[PDB]
């Protein structure tokens, strides 16, 4: 949910399931 | 698979896995996230400028192959990548106006209201005239390679966390 | 609310939140393995088409997150012929009007008919193509799958071959 | 001359003037300004609703053709804004993806201090929304009470100016 | 420029003039 | 119960598996 | 009120006119039109080669600072800046391959219909096998400082009429 | 009405006319 930010690359890691309703 | 839609000169253009390791990104599947990384010199970038101070926009989606359920997922990255730029007192973060509208700021996992009294008393002193510029006073930091900053954007509609070191080089 | 239902309708989009939408005649339930989404027939969005006493209802749906980084969309088309099928003797009938959906496969019984060594007339239905789908499925529990592509998303619309 | 591109459904699809003008979107050129002017049918329109209070959002832009320019025209209207009672006329606005940055009514900017507001006879609660409650004393009662919300969408400065008249 | 909302219409003007460079 | 339209005579019922796929990592 | 955005090689810089100023390029304002001007030593110029004849192609928009109204404006730059290379009674203008297409072809004001019948009825003769190589002959052209020679590119879906003077380049 | 790229050997120029095109005439 964040990006991350070095001097060489930008990463971002998003979750593999998804959010319920309730 | 997922392939990669660029927003790019205000073009929407799709990628596939080959083509988008070939220039610059990079795809990698973990037990519980999956993992999209951008070098700088990744295809599609956008590269504002405040003074010396470099920021990265890449505005990406992950457009899924499979159209039985047809997913979609903005990744959009947003880096100052030469911030900060410190000196004897302050590190400063330069912030041009690229399109995000800083909501946030987190020090150290420390959500700072943006009231100005609040910010001066966490030694932040914030000038919208020509983007945002950050000036951080480094005596309430926590040594060095120790102290992250989390600026949250509105980005096109997405709400944008950008994580950075605040080491001085 | 985590997510938002985006109905296409009249030309037009418009995003309800949870609450909206179950007001407005969807339910929304959630298991380890799957996001359900579940609408009523008299669902706010829905589209009726009608070609002989049996009726297709189309939603355009796709929920779009209220997250942060990770805006997710999902397109959730539903396609259904509620009446299917008809009844008579020696012919149950199901009946799909033209409705801008391109059916790609027929599947009775998890028995894939595209990757089948048999024919469609060889599993005992009809189709007629020129003023929409009709199968004729001769009368003499079983389930019928009719897959659909509908503007680049693949909808399997899964009806029981009960005889109303 | 122009082309009318729309963003609907997570696609963008260009049209012509002649399909725009046919589809609930209007042109007109005068010699200071150029002038789009939707209808709430035309196409492509995405609606929010907050408590039975529709936010239109139009994301349009006019595309040129060796000058190729084109230039965002969004549009974001509260059509049913403000619904009142006896007491105060109430603005509900949806959350749609735009940021609000600038509260204006009748040409006074209030630079979006809740003591400030509070003071000038505004609540504002971002619990659900945006909900303005204005008193309707601080309104003239008259054709001429006006309301701005400024908005940061996509990039872009979109002033939204709808009148504090009585829903209808 | 600005968005006006009326009870039927969504209008907005643009100039015809491009702006100068600073 | 995956990914397909589930009709009945009162409702329209869809489930959308909530595990996501990976890209050429895993089953390239 | 105005931004220069330099796209080169899959990314774009976006310059204000004190930075574009300084990276190569110029900014005037005219209350008639917007002028923008750049050395063929600018930052972010394509160059490619066809025999002895350069084509720079510059990939810009010019984006405005101002967001009440948001305005872009392609303003892409091709020239072949050695066109052309005369030697006695013909004068050739050599275009590389380079990914803009030959859509228009206007001498001294006067558009000509692509047809081989048409082109040598004014003068010219063009060969699109090996990269865009016009010969056009130097007896139906004026031999002033006027001759001119406008070509016009479908470049990535943008058009660019590219003005070169048709005086031999030594 | 249009722009065009001046080519000159040592310089590329293109004017843009400051005036937007009408929507019909
Ligand atoms: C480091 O830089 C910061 C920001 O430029 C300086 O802090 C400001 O300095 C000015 C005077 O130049 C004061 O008027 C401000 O009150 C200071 N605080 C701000 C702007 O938040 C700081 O003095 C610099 N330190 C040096 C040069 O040693
Ligand atoms: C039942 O309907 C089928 C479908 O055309 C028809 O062929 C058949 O003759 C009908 N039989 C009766 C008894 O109605
Ligand atoms: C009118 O609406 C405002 C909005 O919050 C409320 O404070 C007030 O009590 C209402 N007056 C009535 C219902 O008489
Ligand atoms: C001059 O150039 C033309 C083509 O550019 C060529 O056909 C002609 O033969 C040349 N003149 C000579 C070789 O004397």
């Amino acid at each position: 949910s964040v990006v991350t930010c070095t001097k060489d690359s930008m990463t971002v890691r998003i979750p593999r399931t998804l959010s319920g309703f309730d | 698979f997922w392939d990669l839609e660029v927003k790019f000169t205000g073009q929407t253009s799709l990628l596939g896995m080959s083509e988008a390791r070939q220039r610059g990104y990079q795809f990698s599947s973990d037990p519980y996230y999956l993992t999209v990384q951008a070098s700088y010199s990744a295809f599609g970038l956008n590269v504002f400028n405040l003074e010396n101070q470099r920021l990265y926009v890449a505005d990406l989606r992950l457009v899924s192959q499979f159209g039985s359920p047809r997913i979609s997922i903005d990744t959009p990255m947003i880096c100052a990548r030469d911030s900060p730029s410190c000196n004897s007192t302050h590190a400063t973060v330069l912030i041009p106006f690229f399109g995000g509208v800083l909501t946030g700021i987190n020090v150290n996992s420390v959500n700072i209201q943006l009231s100005s009294y609040s910010l001066q008393q966490h030694g932040i002193t914030l000038d919208s005239r020509n983007g945002y510029r950050l000036y951080i006073k480094r005596s309430t930091l926590k040594g060095d390679r120790n102290d992250v900053l989390v600026l949250t954007f509105i980005y096109y509609g997405k709400t944008v966390p950008m994580l950075i070191s605040l080491v001085c080089s």
